[PDB]
């Protein structure tokens, strides 16, 4: 199982980011698939995750609103749009993947490389 | 021992005292001269884990957690020991996980440290696997009792050996226990958190006690899923409980216990009486009077029945009032009580609801007041169909003697509502300047409460607080597994689908909240549907403050509807008439108070007014 994430950098405040992660080795519709977020000096936190939950994407209660999940399965990719960029989301996010189905991000076996997102 | 068996009283108790203490001399460091104290909330907070814990245990020795009998009750006899075995050995599951996983988190924080007391952050862990070694002693003393009365089916020396043994593979082989790990049997998919749904509302209907069938539903939850996030899940059990909020629990209920306890209720019913009760019909003037009157002081409503209910029947029926409105009247007043500010409802509200509590209290204010004007109209209208005589106006020298009386008294309420709203006391600081006037009101000023009755009111506030700690702390586990998966969100979608516009939502709950508090408890109701409603109310753009506001009144009227009313049966013990005739002498009385709740749902800037 392999993961691979892309974009990232720094952005002002509401730079409106589009992460990306392309992944491989598995099946895109049996793995839940998503992104967990880790500050420079904080416990890891999740952020969404798509094949989770039973009907709508999980996300977090600090991100909800303004960030969107997206799949893309013809590529086997997986997009997370960030609006409102708040300077507190400065941190590395991780894309990650499990074969049990459920909301819980940070917990996923897999994990890939992460990418810097810093809001100026 | 007899020591050890009266252990939690005299602990709670002694650290009760000992965080009011550092509570009151924070604030008084704070606000009389400028020299504020950091390690005051802290300190407070690590204490209040300790007792909140003793109080569960208690509760636990005392069979006294909140349960739902409305189906329970109606099983054979015969029937009904099978089940009630299960619920004792579901308990006992409990205990376990809440042994083990507290021992966990005990011996996995010894690293952080607590920044004001310069300690580490496991002494307020150390006392989930602590106390928890007590609630297994008391647990099983509980069962002992139960075999002797023909209650439960498994002789108890069988589920001692059954609790030694899996305490043991516990502590040294835990690895015994992936046998049970449901994981490895089923594999239900996504939708495993409507299979841990529909078998928490079947524990929770066959008498299973509702802050264990929550935690029986989480640990359900990560067994079909994945057992290794438990570990970091269970820390929820523990810092729910680290909240300066809840701290106004113990406290608003121990000053709704100094009172009526050192006769500080009773010269309030004087005042009344002697100020009004020269009306039409107004005798149950006093009645509401008093009621709004001790509403600023208490934040239950059984408090109210309890403490004035005898006072005002006897008064009541010393005019010729006949025994239906007397039980009636008395009943529907008592709703004032989590009303008014203080209010423990609105308490439990913002803890779960993450909402301000000085706004629930300043938004809760005027219902208040709106709903003691509609009983008073009321009462009046039912005394003069009904031609009661008018009684003779007091001496206008007993009417200054009963306010001189109750005078110190009635400045309790200014302490509490005009501290909150003029900003200068936080809820739980208001909490404690409250205890401690209504300490000097019944020792200093009165004189009528003495040291051990005192320690007996702690000891008893610290137990009725602890029925609704272990609820809290496991509702708290309960609803970040409920809200990751979205089940809000789909309830939602499909309330939104079947009512259209908000206010059919609004009507919707209403109705469907109406129907169940005919058959639920007003407490073990906010912990069954508001952990789930809350959030659609959030989608649906309703406020939460008027939603809390809204659903407290809802539920208030729950304890006067008759297939299980708790006001009924409080008022029917108190005042020596049958339920079935306080049931029928307050259909009057539910008008004003529909009346009320329909001009506060769709008017709601009435409600937010003092907070905005
Ligand atoms: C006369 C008849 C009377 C019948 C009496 C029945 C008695 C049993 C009742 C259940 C006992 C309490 C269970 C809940 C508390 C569990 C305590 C923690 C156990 C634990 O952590 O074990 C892990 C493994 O077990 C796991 O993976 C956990 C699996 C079990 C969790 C609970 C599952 C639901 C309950 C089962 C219901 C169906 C059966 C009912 C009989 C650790 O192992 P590790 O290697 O992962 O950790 C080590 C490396 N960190
Ligand atoms: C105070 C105690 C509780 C008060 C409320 C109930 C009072 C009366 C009790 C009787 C039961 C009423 C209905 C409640 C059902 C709860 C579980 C819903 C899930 C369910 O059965 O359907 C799911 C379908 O998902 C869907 O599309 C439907 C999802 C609906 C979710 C509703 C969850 C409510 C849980 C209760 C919270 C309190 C009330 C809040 C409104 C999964 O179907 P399945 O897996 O069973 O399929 C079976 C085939 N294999
Ligand atoms: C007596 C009982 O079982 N439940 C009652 C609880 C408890 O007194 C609780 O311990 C403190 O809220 O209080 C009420 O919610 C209240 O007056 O607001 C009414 C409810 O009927
Ligand atoms: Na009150
Ligand atoms: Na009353
Ligand atoms: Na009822």
């Amino acid at each position: 199982v392999q993961l691979q994430e892309s974009g990232g950098g720094l952005v002002q405040a509401g730079g409106s980011l589009r992460l990306s992660c392309t992944t491989s080795g598995f099946n895109f519709d049996d793995y839940a698939i998503g992104w967990f977020r880790q500050a420079p000096g904080k416990e890891r936190e999740g952020v969404s995750c798509i094949h989770c939950t039973a009907y709508t994407p999980y996300y977090a209660r600090s991100v909800r609103d303004r960030f969107t999940i997206s799949s893309d399965n013809a590529t086997n990719t997986v997009f997370l749009q960030m609006n409102n960029l708040r300077p507190e989301d400065t941190a590395v996010y991780y894309c990650v993947a499990d074969a049990t189905r459920y909301p819980y991000p940070e917990f996923y076996d897999y994990v890939g490389q992460g990418t810097q997102v810093t809001v100026s | 021992m007899k020591v050890f068996n009266k252990l939690e009283e005299w602990l709670g108790g002694s650290l009760f005292i000992g965080m009011f203490v550092i509570l009151v001399m924070q604030i008084f460091s704070r606000q009389i001269f400028n020299s504020p104290l950091i390690w005051s909330e802290e300190l407070s907070r690590l204490i209040f884990v300790y007792v909140g814990l003793l109080g569960v245990s208690m509760g636990i020795r005392s069979q006294q957690h909140i349960m739902i009998d409305f189906l329970y009750a109606k099983f054979p006899k015969s029937m009904q020991k099978i089940i009630f075995t299960i619920i004792q050995i579901l308990i006992l599951a409990c205990l376990i996980f809440f042994l083990y996983f507290g021992y966990d988190l005990f011996i996995k924080k010894e690293e952080i440290e607590i920044v004001s007391l310069g300690i580490s952050m496991k002494w307020m862990y150390l006392a989930l696997p602590l106390i928890t070694l007590l609630m297994l002693v008391r647990f099983y003393q509980a069962y002992s009792e139960n075999y002797a009365q023909n209650k439960v089916y498994i002789k108890p020396i069988f589920i001692l050996a059954l609790m030694i043994i899996l305490v043991l593979i516990a502590f040294i082989k835990p690895e015994l226990f992936k046998i049970l790990k449901l994981s490895n049997y089923f594999d239900l998919g996504e939708m495993t958190i409507y299979y841990v749904l529909i078998a928490w509302l079947v524990m929770i209907f066959f008498g299973v006690p509702v802050g264990w069938s929550l935690l029986v539903a989480c640990i359900l939850y990560f067994a079909l899923t994945r057992w290794k996030v438990v570990y970091f899940a269970a820390d929820k059990l523990v810092y729910s409980l680290d909240s300066f909020s809840l701290l106004s629990v113990p406290f608003f209920i121990l000053t709704g216990i100094l009172m009526n306890g050192a006769g500080i209720t009773e010269r309030i019913f004087n005042f009344a009486k002697a100020m009004l009760g020269h009306y039409t019909g107004g005798m149950g003037h006093v009645n509401v009077a008093a009621s709004l009157i001790f509403s600023g002081m208490s934040g239950s409503a059984i408090a109210d029945a309890g403490g004035l209910g005898q006072l005002e029947i006897k008064a009541m029926r010393d005019e010729g009032y006949d025994d239906d409105i007397c039980g009636g009247l008395t009943a529907a007043s008592c709703i004032i009580g989590p009303l008014v500010p203080p209010s423990i409802s609105m308490i439990i509200y913002g803890v779960i609801a993450n909402q301000s509590i000085a706004k629930l209290f300043l938004a809760g204010f005027v219902p208040g007041f709106l709903t003691t004007i509609a009983l008073m109209i009321m009462n009046y209208f039912v005394c003069k169909k009904r031609g009661y005589k008018k009684t003779a106006k007091a001496s206008p020298k007993e009417r200054w003697i009963a306010f001189k009386k109750s005078f110190w008294a009635l400045l309790t309420p200014i302490l509490i509502i005009g501290g909150i709203f003029s900003g200068i006391f936080t809820p739980t600081e208001a909490a404690v300047i409250a205890t401690f006037y209504s300490i000097i009101l019944g020792g200093f000023i009165y004189k009528e409460l003495t040291v051990k009755s005192f320690f007996k009111h702690c000891v008893e506030a610290v137990a009725i607080s602890g029925v609704t700690v272990l609820m809290i702390m496991t509702v708290t586990f309960f609803g970040d597994i409920i809200a990751r998966e979205q089940v809000a969100m789909r309830v939602a979608e499909i309330f939104i689908k079947y009512a259209t516009s908000p206010m059919m939502v609004l009507v919707m709950i209403n109705l469907l909240l109406l129907f169940l508090g005919m058959f639920i408890d007003a407490l073990a109701l906010q912990f069954l549907v508001l952990p789930m409603l809350i959030p659609i109310a959030e989608q649906v753009g309703i406020d939460l403050v008027f939603f809390g506001v809204m659903t407290t009144l809802n539920m208030m009227i729950g304890i006067l509807t008759p297939p299980m009313g708790m006001a009924l049966f409080v008022v029917a013990q108190v005042g020596k008439m049958s339920v079935s005739t306080v049931a029928k002498g307050v259909l009057p009385f539910l008008l004003p108070i529909f009346i009320t709740l329909v001009i506060i749902t769709i008017f709601p800037q009435i409600i937010l007014f003092l907070p905005n």
